[PDB]
């Protein structure tokens, strides 16, 4: 079917979100 | 009898908290043996071959009674350098923490098998 | 260091204290004999273990 | 022959703590093994 | 305190290591994958497939009983 | 600076990591076997 | 009468404890 | 990224850690699917 | 209880002999 | 000369050739290449 | 420079992984044992030796995979790949349990190599070899349990299988058939292991809570320097604390650490002696006086007799599956069981 | 002063008193041998060598005398069951008395060497302190060992000048001491061939003589002398302990598995003979031959000796005892009186039933009866409300052939169940339980006790080896490490660990 | 012979205890 596919899509987006925040702050010079 | 019946009813051997308790006690004995053997191995020469080496230490002496640097050299060559403690304080915290955490986990294992949440 | 008759008889046997052959000496031949001993022990173990079966006998009380 | 004093002889010691430790070890070994000795 | 070798952090933070390993590591991963998924592992190790634990003539456990001729025993077990 | 690339440490690392990744791939594939 | 033996060994251990506490070798700083 | 010519070690750690978490998640998923799932 | 008739002697000696060994060594210490 | 005898002797030979003396050859070679400078 | 000195130099170079002469034995044998275990638990069945699935390939998990013992039909055959059983056939060698002696023997020689390594490194760095002496305990355990016990029994089949649930099976087997908990040598082993854990915990905590104020941080870990000459914690304060709390206390650091070595090592050695006894079925199974009294007095019940009943139940219910080569057929009516259960 | 665990180190550098303590130990061991033999003789029951042999009586040293040819007493009895034999002085009593006298003489020599410790034989003439030439001592002692080994094998064992050794038929029915010729082929390495033992002693004695000659003449290489600390007697202690635990493991194994030097008439049967039904199959084969001629069941079974049937009984397996079940096997089931004969169980429908024998593992075992094609036909149920295969419902009856109960048949289910329980244990025997006040639980044989003691001792001697090898190789740091030891141990600073000349 | 079942323990202790008393006193003498 497609339920694991959509589940892994949401899960991967969520997983990337936090590291994306940390990476963006680190690269753009934000406070960390 | 308690243990046998407990295993029959809860499969405590297949409970991960009891496995953590076993790691706690096996590892605690392992670390006790290593620590005692490494300190004994690195004792500074203060006695003769006749008397007990224990008399080389005087109660309340300020100086260190063994060479922690030699112990670190030996152990970091036995496995590899970065797996060996050279900080006595971190080492002793690890010695305290490992069995204590393991026993906490196994105590919680028994306490939760009290509510029949059993092993695998 | 009390002298006794039997002591004087035995004296030359305990007189060569610490004399060595310089270098490796007979060590290679020692190693060869040790290897042969190891093979022999392996043979008799495997025979006893029944992992080495020879013709002419059986490892059994009957022989 | 002459009887000469042996210079290799040495005193033996067992301090009080060693005595307590040994007595406790003996007592607990007795506690452990007495039941099996009686069977 | 370095025994001579390059520090691990330096190696694994370098571009060349990752150019090498973004290929080498996945290739071993999918090599083990293919080892399993082609059925090679079953035949290499003699491990039964899920449909070969029992046969249409053997419904019992194929427990080995003979001391020296296990090849023929396993063959008759199928 | 300018260390050797291959060493005893390199061999020790790979002797473990290489079959480890192979085995992990095998087990991952096993996760999809159906009875 | 093996009860006597059990009681005996247990009492021996306990007496050792009391003496090891009360009449211990004092730790002395020197 | 923040420095040219090398990857930050924390980025490598995050990537490897996510890979490891995915591997263990696949194994736990397989505990419930296919062989060994009691179904 | 029908226990081993050598139990009392075995247990008593098992304790006693090492006890007197330790006692001898301790008491003579410092001689 | 039994099959198990032949296999034992072959085990001696193959143990040598596969483990004992590729390892000795390699160790000697490398020790004589990378030599400690006193 | 002779070739032997040159080799000795190369083997003892200061590198990330020390090799030494002992490495020649340790690393190949240890790698063989570890890789054999990993290979067997990943791919190899016990279908023909035990009638059990014991690999990831068959659907087992970390807790249930094992390198299972070989079939009981082989007795104590060493099961060489080239031996009369497998006859050089790797697949058959796997199927008959050839991996078990492979792992056991390579592990035994790896353990020897590791202890030789302890000796060699101790000698090189110039310390006393008490780490190797301490390691003699684990060696005694491995020898007794994995070699001597099966050697006294009918075959390698009754050795512990290299696996988590395999070890659990061995443990329960020894309880039910040998009454191993009743064995005084096992009780000394338990005392040694629990005492070692206690000593580890109490010493670590005592040191961490009698530390000298040698820094300004709340983080006390960086108020230590490996080259410092003075003690980092107050032995005097520790001694007073434990004397007033517990009645007694260590006053000699050297005795303290020797004790931390002594307790678990002696525990391991005593338990190994007990296992040697069990290899010959020389068990501390029963207390004959209580057995006789219970046989003639149907109101005499102790925890010992209850445990005997538990052992009987375990044996009867477990033997047909645990010992499939025996073809035990115990009809339902011969199985012991209490009321309603 | 010295801690308690180091007191004996005072003879470490005192060769005369080391000889003294070795003499005292030797005297103690020899005196133990003599007094052990005297005690065993004082309690040994020689009347019935068939059903009450030495190994049922907890006899430990008596089998070792008998193995090498001392098999008769001064009381006229012999362990071969014979009487009226004249051994001469070398009876059990003579051997024991010789050991006692030897113990006394060794004690006196120990006293002399303790008092007169300072003999100039012990002092290095080159310098003037006590010193032993350990390699030369090894050459001397090894040459002597080779001579004595060769003499043993070629003169005692062969009967050239000596009694020979105990040999027996494969089923332990006709054991006796005879000369044995050496076997020089591959069969000499069959552990069950005594000619192998003889040829071993001849050949290994010759090799020991040659090696001792080599070690009396060739000095150690300097490399080896330094590496093995050949000036340190503790190195000899270490390697001797190693060889000793090696030998102890070997003797434990050969006792447990059986071989020519551990015959079952002296030490009892092995656990493996019970495991495989060795005696059971031999008994059945003899009965089947008797039947194949035309003998009836009763006659055929009456041809079976009580000794073979006694071997076929689980209470004689050494794997049935307990660690704290002390003493003779007669203290267990009692003294065996007579074979009851072979039971044959028939159910109501004429099917012949076989009672499943108790394995060595099981302290208790359910009673199960199977027919020819291995189907359970009768049992003794634990629960009876859903019983289907009980002796009561299946009408199982037992008739006996040979032995005490020959020709009798039992149909009362109580008797049938009792005899089925007996048949679980193998061949059945009447026992005298009153003489020993036997308790009913099995004991292990001298085979089991010997194996246990020596396996444990070998295990502990491994630790002894490690301890003394470490003390030999690390003698310089025994009292502690050098109060320096700073940069030798630090990482990466030197090219070779410890070697100060490298970087 | 049906002898008193306490004979062995009584005799052995009767000898042993004064023996160790004397041994202790002698060995410590000169301390
Ligand atoms: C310190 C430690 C340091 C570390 C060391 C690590 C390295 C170890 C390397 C050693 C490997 C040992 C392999 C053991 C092989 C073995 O034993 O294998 C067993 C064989 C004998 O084979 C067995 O023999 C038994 C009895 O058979 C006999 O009886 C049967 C029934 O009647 C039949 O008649 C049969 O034909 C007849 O041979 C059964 O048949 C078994 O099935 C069969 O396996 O002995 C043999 O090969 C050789 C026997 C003599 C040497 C034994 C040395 C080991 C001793 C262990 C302790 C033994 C007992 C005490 C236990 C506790
Ligand atoms: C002439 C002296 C003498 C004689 C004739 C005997 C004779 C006997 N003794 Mg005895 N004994 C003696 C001296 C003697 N003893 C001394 C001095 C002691 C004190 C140590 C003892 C302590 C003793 C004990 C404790 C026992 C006996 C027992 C016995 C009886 C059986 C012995 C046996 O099984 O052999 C066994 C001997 C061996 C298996 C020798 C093993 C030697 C190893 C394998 C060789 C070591 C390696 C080698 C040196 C290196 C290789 C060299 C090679 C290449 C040549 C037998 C009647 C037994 C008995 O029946 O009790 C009454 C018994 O248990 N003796
Ligand atoms: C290895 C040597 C050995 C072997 C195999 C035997 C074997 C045998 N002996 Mg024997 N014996 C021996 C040496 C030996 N003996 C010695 C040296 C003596 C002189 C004391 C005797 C005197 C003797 C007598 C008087 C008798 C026997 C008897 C027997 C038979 C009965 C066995 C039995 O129940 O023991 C039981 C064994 C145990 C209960 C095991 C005890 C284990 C202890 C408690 C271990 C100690 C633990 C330790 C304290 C832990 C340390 C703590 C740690 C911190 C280090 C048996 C065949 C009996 C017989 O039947 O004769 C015809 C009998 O009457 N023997
Ligand atoms: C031939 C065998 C042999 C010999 C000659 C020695 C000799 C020695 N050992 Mg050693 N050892 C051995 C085997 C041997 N050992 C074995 C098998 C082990 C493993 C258990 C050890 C472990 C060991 C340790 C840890 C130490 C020694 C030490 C010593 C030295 C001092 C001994 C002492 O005063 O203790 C005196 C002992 C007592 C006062 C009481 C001992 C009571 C025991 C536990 C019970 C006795 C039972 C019985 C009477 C013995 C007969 C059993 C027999 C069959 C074996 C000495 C040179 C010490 C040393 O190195 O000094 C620097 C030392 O610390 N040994
Ligand atoms: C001063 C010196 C004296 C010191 C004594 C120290 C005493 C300690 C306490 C006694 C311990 C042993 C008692 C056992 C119980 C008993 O009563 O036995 C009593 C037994 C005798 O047993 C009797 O035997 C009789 C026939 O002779 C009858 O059968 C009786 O029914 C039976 O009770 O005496 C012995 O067995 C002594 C021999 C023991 C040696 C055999 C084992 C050898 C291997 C040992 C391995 C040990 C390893 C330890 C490692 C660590
Ligand atoms: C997988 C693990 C594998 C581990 C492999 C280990 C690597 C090899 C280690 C070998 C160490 C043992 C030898 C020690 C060196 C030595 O003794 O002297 C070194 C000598 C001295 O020579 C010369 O002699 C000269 C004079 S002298 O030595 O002083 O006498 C000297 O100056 C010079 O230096 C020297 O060249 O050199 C040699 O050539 C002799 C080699 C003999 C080695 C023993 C052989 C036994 C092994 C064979 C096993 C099979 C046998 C057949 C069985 C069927
Ligand atoms: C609440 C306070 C009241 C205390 C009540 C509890 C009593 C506990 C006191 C311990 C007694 C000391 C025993 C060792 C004798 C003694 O006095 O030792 C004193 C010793 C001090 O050692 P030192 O450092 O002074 O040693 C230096 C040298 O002299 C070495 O000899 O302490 C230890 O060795 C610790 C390790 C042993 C720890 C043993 C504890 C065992 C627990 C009890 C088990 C028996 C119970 C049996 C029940 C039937
Ligand atoms: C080498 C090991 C160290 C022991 C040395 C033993 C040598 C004895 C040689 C005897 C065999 C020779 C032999 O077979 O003799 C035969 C004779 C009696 O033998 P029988 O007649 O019973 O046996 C048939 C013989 O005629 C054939 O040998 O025995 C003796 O008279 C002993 C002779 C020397 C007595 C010992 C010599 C002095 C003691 C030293
Ligand atoms: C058998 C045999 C052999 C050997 C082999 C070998 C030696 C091999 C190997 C091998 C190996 C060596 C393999 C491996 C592996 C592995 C694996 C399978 C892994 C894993 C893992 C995991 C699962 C982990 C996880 C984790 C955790 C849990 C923690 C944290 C995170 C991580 C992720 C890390 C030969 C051929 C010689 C011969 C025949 C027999
Ligand atoms: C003087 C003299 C004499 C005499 C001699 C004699 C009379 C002797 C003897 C002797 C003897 C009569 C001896 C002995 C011995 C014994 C021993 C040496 C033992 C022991 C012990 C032990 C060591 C044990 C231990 C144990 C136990 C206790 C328990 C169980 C376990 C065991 C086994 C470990 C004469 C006149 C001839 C000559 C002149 C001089
Ligand atoms: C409600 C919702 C939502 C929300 C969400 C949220 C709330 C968020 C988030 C988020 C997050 C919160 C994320 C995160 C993450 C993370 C991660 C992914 C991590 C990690 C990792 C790792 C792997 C680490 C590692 C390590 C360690 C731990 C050790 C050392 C260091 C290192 C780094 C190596 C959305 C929007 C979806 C949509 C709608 C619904
Ligand atoms: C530290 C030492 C380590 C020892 C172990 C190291 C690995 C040793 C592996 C040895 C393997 C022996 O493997 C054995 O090889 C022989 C010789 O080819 C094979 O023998 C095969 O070929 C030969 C001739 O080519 C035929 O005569 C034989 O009938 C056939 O089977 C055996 O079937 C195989 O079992
Ligand atoms: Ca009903
Ligand atoms: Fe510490």
């Amino acid at each position: 079917n497609l339920e694991p596919i959509f589940q892994l899509t949401f899960l991967g987006l969520i997983v990337l979100a936090g590291p994306a925040v940390v990476f963006v702050l680190a690269f753009r010079g934000g406070d960390l | 009898n308690f243990m046998i019946v407990f295993q029959a009813e809860h499969n405590i051997l297949m409970h991960p908290f009891h496995m953590l308790g076993v790691a706690g006690v096996f590892g605690g004995s392992l670390f006790s043996a290593m620590h005692g053997s490494l300190v004994t191995s690195s004792l500074v020469r203060e006695t003769t071959e006749v008397e007990s080496q224990n008399y080389g230490y005087k109660f309340g002496q300020e100086e260190e009674t063994y060479n922690i640097v030699a112990a670190h050299g030996y152990f970091g060559r036995l496995i590899f350098q970065y797996a060996s403690f050279n900080n006595s304080r971190s080492l002793h915290f690890f010695l305290g923490a490992w069995p204590v955490i393991g026993i906490w986990f196994t105590a919680m294992g028994v306490s939760t098998m009290a509510f029949n949440l059993n092993g695998f | 260091a009390q002298r006794t008759r039997l002591g004087d008889i035995l004296r030359p046997l305990n007189s060569e204290y610490g004399k060595v052959v310089p270098g490796w000496g007979t060590t290679p031949v020692m190693g060869v004999f040790m290897a042969l001993f190891l093979v022999f022990l392996l043979i008799i173990l495997q025979i006893y273990n029944s992992s080495l079966i020879l013709e002419g006998f059986s490892v059994d009380w009957a022989g | 022959m002459d009887r000469n004093s042996n210079p290799n002889r040495q005193p033996v010691e067992l301090n009080r703590t060693s005595l307590y430790l040994g007595l406790l070890l003996v007592a607990v070994l007795g506690i452990l093994f007495s039941s099996y000795f009686f069977n | 305190g370095t025994t001579g070798e390059r520090p691990f952090s330096d190696i694994v933070t370098s571009i060349r290591y990752w150019v090498i390993h973004s290929i080498t590591i996945p290739m071993l991963f999918i090599a083990g994958w293919l080892f399993v998924s082609t059925g090679l592992a079953y035949d290499a190790f003699g491990t039964p497939r899920p449909d070969e634990y029992f046969t249409q003539t053997r419904q019992e456990l194929p427990i080995l009983q003979e001391r020296y001729d296990i090849n023929q025993e396993i063959q008759e077990f199928n | 600076v300018t260390y050797p690339i291959f060493t005893v440490r390199w061999l020790a690392v790979h002797t473990l990591a290489v079959p480890s990744v192979f085995f992990v791939g095998a087990i991952a594939a096993m996760q999809f076997i159906q009875r | 009468m093996e009860s006597v033996a059990y009681i005996l060994v247990l009492t021996m251990a306990l007496a050792v404890l009391f003496f090891a506490i009360a009449f211990r070798e004092p730790p002395r700083i020197e | 990224m923040f420095a040219e010519g090398r990857i930050p070690l924390w980025v490598v750690g995050v990537v490897a850690g996510i890979g490891a978490i995915g591997v263990l998640g696949l194994f736990f998923y397989g505990a419930y699917a296919g062989l060994g799932s009691s179904m | 209880m029908q226990v081993n008739n050598l139990g009392f002697i075995a247990s008593i000696l098992f304790v006693l002999v090492p006890t007197v060994f330790l006692l001898i060594l301790f008491i003579q210490t410092g001689k | 000369m039994t099959p198990s005898l032949a296999n034992f002797l072959w085990s001696l030979v193959l143990g040598a050739a596969i483990v004992l003396i590729p390892a000795t050859v390699g160790l000697i070679f490398i020790s004589q290449k990378d030599k400690i400078t006193r | 420079r002779g070739w032997f000195d040159v080799l000795d130099d190369w083997l003892k170079r200061d590198r990330f992984v020390f090799i030494g002469w002992s490495g020649l034995l340790l690393f190949p044998c240890a790698f063989m044992a570890l890789g054999g275990w990993l290979t067997g638990t990943t791919f190899v069945t016990s279908w023909y030796t035990h009638g059990l699935a014991s690999s990831y390939l068959e659907g087992a998990n970390f807790l249930t995979v094992a390198v299972s013992s070989p079939a009981d039909a082989f007795g104590h055959s060493l099961l060489f790949l080239w031996g009369p059983e497998a006859q050089g056939n790797l697949t058959r060698w796997f199927q008959i349990g050839g991996l078990w002696p492979f792992v056991a023997l390579h592990g035994a020689f790896g353990l020897i190599g590791f202890m030789l390594r302890q000796f060699e490194i101790s000698r090189l760095v110039g310390i006393r070899p008490y780490n190797a002496i301490a390691f003699s305990g684990p060696i005694a355990v491995f020898v007794s349990v994995f070699l001597m016990y099966p050697l006294g029994q009918s075959s390698w089949f009754f050795a512990p299988s290299f696996g988590v649930a395999g070890i659990f099976r061995f443990i329960l087997f020894l309880q039910g058939f040998h009454n191993w908990t009743l064995n005084p040598f096992h009780m000394m082993g338990v005392a040694g292991i629990l005492g070692g854990a206690l000593l580890c915990a109490i010493h670590g905590a005592t040191v961490e809570n009698t530390l000298f104020e040698d820094g300004e941080d709340s983080n006390t870990f960086r108020a230590f320097e490996p080259t410092q000459a003075e003690e980092t914690y107050s032995m005097v304060t520790a001694n007073r604390f434990w004397s007033q709390i517990f009645g007694i206390a260590f006053s000699n650091k050297r005795w303290l650490h020797f004790f931390m070595l002594f307790v678990p090592v002696t525990g391991l050695w005593m338990s190994s002696v007990g296992i040697v006894g069990l290899a010959l079925n020389l068990r501390a199974y029963d207390f004959v006086s209580q057995e006789l009294r219970a046989a003639e007095d149907p109101e005499f019940e102790t925890f010992y007799t209850k445990n005997i009943l538990l052992n009987e139940g375990m044996r009867a219910w477990m033997a047909p599956q645990d010992q499939p080569h025996e073809n035990f057929i115990f009809p339902e009516e011969v199985l012991p069981r209490g009321n309603a259960l | 002063g010295l801690p308690w665990y180091r007191v004996h180190t005072v003879v470490l550098n005192d060769p005369g008193r080391l000889i003294s303590v070795h003499l005292m130990h030797t005297a103690l061991v020899a005196g133990w041998a003599g007094s052990m033999a005297l005690y065993e003789l004082a309690i040994f029951d020689s009347s019935d060598a068939v059903l009450n042999p030495m190994w049922r009586q907890g006899m430990f040293v008596l089998p070792f005398m008998a193995r090498l040819g001392v098999t008769s007493s001064w009381n006229g009895w012999s362990v071969t069951g014979e009487t009226g034999l004249d051994p001469g002085f070398w009876s059990f009593e003579g051997v024991a008395a010789a050991h006692i006298v030897l113990s006394g003489l060794l004690f006196l020599a120990a006293v002399w060497h303790w008092v007169f410790w300072d003999l100039e034989l012990f002092v290095d003439p080159r310098t003037g302190e006590s010193a032993l030439d350990l390699p030369k001592m090894f050459g001397i002692h090894l040459f002597l060992s080779g001579l004595l080994c060769f003499g043993f094998g070629a003169f005692h064992l062969t009967g050239v000048w000596g009694p020979g050794m105990w040999v027996s038929d494969p089923y332990g029915l006709t054991g006796h001491v005879q000369p044995v010729a050496p076997e020089w082929g591959p069969a000499g390495f069959n552990p069950f061939n005594p000619g192998g033992v003889v040829a071993h002693h001849i050949a290994a004695g010759i090799v020991g003589i040659i090696a001792g000659l080599f070690h009396l003449t060739v000095r150690p290489p300097e490399r080896l002398y330094k590496a093995l600390r050949m000036g340190n007697i503790e190195t000899v202690l270490s390697s001797s302990i190693a060889a000793v635990f090696f030998a102890a493991f070997v003797v434990a194994g050969t006792m447990w598995y059986g071989n020519a030097t551990t015959p079952i008439e002296l030490f009892g049967p092995t656990r493996y003979q019970w495991d495989k039904g060795y005696f059971q199959e031999e008994i059945q084969r003899r009965v089947d031959s008797q039947l194949a001629e035309g003998a009836s069941l009763s006659e055929a079974w009456s041809t079976i000796p009580e000794k073979l049937a006694f071997y076929d009984y689980v209470g004689n397996s050494p794997a049935k005892g307990g660690l704290f079940r002390t003493g003779a096997m007669n203290s267990g089931d009692g003294i065996a009186q007579e074979w009851i004969g072979h039971p044959i169980f028939k159910d109501k429908e004429g099917r012949e039933l076989e009672v499943r024998r108790m394995p060595n593992f099981f302290e208790t075992f359910p009673v199960i009866m199977t027919d020819a094609d291995g189907v359970v036909r009768a049992d003794i149920p634990f629960r009876r409300s859903e019983s289907k295969f009980s002796v009561e419902q299946t009408g199982v009856t037992v008739s006996f052939y040979g032995g005490a109960l020959d020709g009798q048949t039992f149909s009362n289910p109580s008797d049938v169940k009792k005899f089925a329980r007996k048949a679980q244990l193998g061949e059945g025997f009447d026992f005298d339980t009153e003489t020993f006040n036997s308790d009913g639980v099995f004991r292990t044989s001298p085979r089991g006790w010997f194996t246990f003691g020596h396996a444990v001792f070998a295990l502990l001697f491994f630790f002894g080896h490690i301890w003394h090898g470490s003390r030999t190789l690390f003698r310089d740091v025994f009292a502690g490490v050098d109060p320096g030891l700073e940069e030798q141990v630090e990482f990466g600073v030197f090219a070779k660990v410890g070697d100060l000349s490298t970087r």
